[PDB]
């Protein structure tokens, strides 16, 4: 019995900001590895972001490098996600997933394959208007 | 003049190396080995072992030397947490897992299993214990699976945030690094010249 | 100390299309964030339009949308609103103003509150028959 | 330990975190924090921190490890602008204003400001700057204000077109969004065990 919840999203008009938030109840983060991914309408879906169990290194997409930011704090077991300087063709719904061992670029692997074990419900952000 | 007993067997040596399936590390097998002769040359034609060092004896003089009791475990581990298996050492599964006296005599025989205990999508059947109480005593065997508590607020209701589960699952792939595809080790246990012999190998 | 200057105007008739043309010295475009005021006479000024920072992301108002196209080029340096298909009520003075940031609507704040840096001297424009 | 537990010098912390005004990002003021016991308590009980990260030195153990002459500066900058201030990142600020080193070990502290940094009709004395020859060295501030030619047309100190002024004002208001309110950072930053040690605080 381990969900994930996240909390953010809404109505953010172009060059705002807002920080999605990700938690885990049954397992604990910096043993974990978690990780960012995102769903367009009629698109498949695409990885945002990764940070590995320990310490962390920080992996991002082709798309939003400079950007958007990831940020794990173990106190509240959060992973944090910032995203900055919104453009049109980001919305999307975010879903934040967990996998176990520090999987994300170990050997000829990349996390862009989505196989990770836990999931979540996702949270919806929209830039217009 | 050299005088042993009399005894028919060979040892299931090759039933502990080549099974169908080992265990976790968090609930590892032990396997009793008496009564038989151990000719310990079924080992080296088995596979080209990663690690193969031996504490207190010398891998070439293990057949014309004998003792009692000796005691056959094995689990599978990944890459980097080969070197934990050893008297001494500190880690997560060197604490909280599996400990080794340091005083140790025995041998210690590792190898790649990627091809076998790894699948595509990851293979979530090889677990290991991250939280405890306190460390381990050596050779104990920790099975119990209760919710440990890792903050100040009492989580008695069950999976919460500060009261985690105490079983992480290896992620086996078969793409992944040498420092983390799966390795079986079997380490052999016995005791040298203080004891009856029980077991002794080639006879003459 | 920083100027900026407008150009345009005339006797132009309905459904006449004209180029206005603010011109900036001292500060630069693409940076800062411009938009247009008007001030008919015996009314209170309101907007017309507004570029944010470099991206650009225009506005328009209810009264004025539909008929008005915003643009800025960024090599000369001026900022274009490019009139089509006017009625006769267009008849006011227009006024070019920029302020550093991303002005236009990065938040609650929307830049019809005109405390509203480096203004300008303007252009008159008359419709008639 | 005689007098009062010892304790005289309490370290310049208070004046450099609560502040009536801080400076901007061009002409960060830097302070000379030495010759005291550095209690690193008093920096938890001040507000609701947005972000506390460093490296090289975790949180919990600044208290028994100590080193010399400390180093702490402050600045205030956007809040889409955060993430610039750590090693080995690129930006108007990180790359124009404010570089750090790329083996920095040192602690970076942000915390919203609206209530203090922000007024009504726009804040504009808080600047930063935009245009430059080229790139900056770390730990260096550059307070020269000229003429900036972007240009082939060689530009005169008069102002003109293709010619610009490399300072611009963040314009505060309460009202913006979550990214454009000011956040104040101040950075601390200390070298580990390369020389006498004059600053180490009561205990651990």
């Amino acid at each position: 019995q381990v969900q994930l919840q996240e909390s953010g999203g809404g109505l953010v008009q172009p060059g705002g900001s807002l920080r999605l938030s990700c938690t885990a109840s049954g397992i604990a983060l910096h043993t974990h590895a978690t990780g960012w991914f995102r769903q367009a309408p009629g698109k498949e879906r695409e990885g945002v972001s990764c940070i590995s169990s320990g310490d962390g290194t920080t992996y991002y997409e082709d798309s939003v490098e400079g950007r958007f930011t990831i940020s794990r704090d173990n106190a509240k077991n959060t992973v944090y996600l910032q995203m900055n300087s919104l453009k049109l063709e980001d919305t999307a719904v975010y879903y934040c997933a967990a996998d176990p061992g520090a999987v994300c670029h170990s050997g000829s692997y990349y996390y862009t394959d989505d196989d990770f074990y836990y999931r979540g419900q996702g949270t919806q952000v929209t830039v217009s208007s | 003049i050299v005088r042993f007993p009399n005894i028919t067997n060979l040892c299931p040596f090759d039933e502990v190396f080549n099974a169908t399936r080992f265990a976790s590390v968090y609930a590892w097998n032990r396997k009793r080995i008496s009564n038989c002769v151990a000719d310990y040359s079924v080992l080296y034609n088995f596979a080209p072992f990663f690690a193969f060092k031996c504490y207190g004896v010398s891998p070439t003089k293990l057949n014309d030397l004998c003792f009692t009791n000796v005691y056959a475990d094995s689990f599978v581990i990944r890459g980097n947490e080969v070197s934990q298996i050893a008297p001494g050492q500190t880690g997560n599964i060197a604490d909280y897992n599996y400990k080794l006296p340091d005083d140790f005599t025995g041998c210690v025989i590792a190898w790649n299993s990627n091809k076998l205990d790894s699948k595509v999508g990851g293979n979530y059947n090889y677990r290991y214990r991250l939280f405890r109480k306190s460390n381990l005593k050596p050779f104990e065997r920790d099975i119990s699976t209760e919710i440990y508590q890792a903050g100040n607020k009492p989580c008695n209701g069950v999976a919460g945030v500060n009261c985690y589960f105490p079983l992480q699952s290896y992620g086996f792939r078969p793409t992944y690094g040498v420092g983390h595809q799966p390795y079986r080790v079997v380490v052999l246990s016995f005791e040298l010249l203080h004891a009856p012999a029980t077991v002794c190998g080639p006879k003459k």
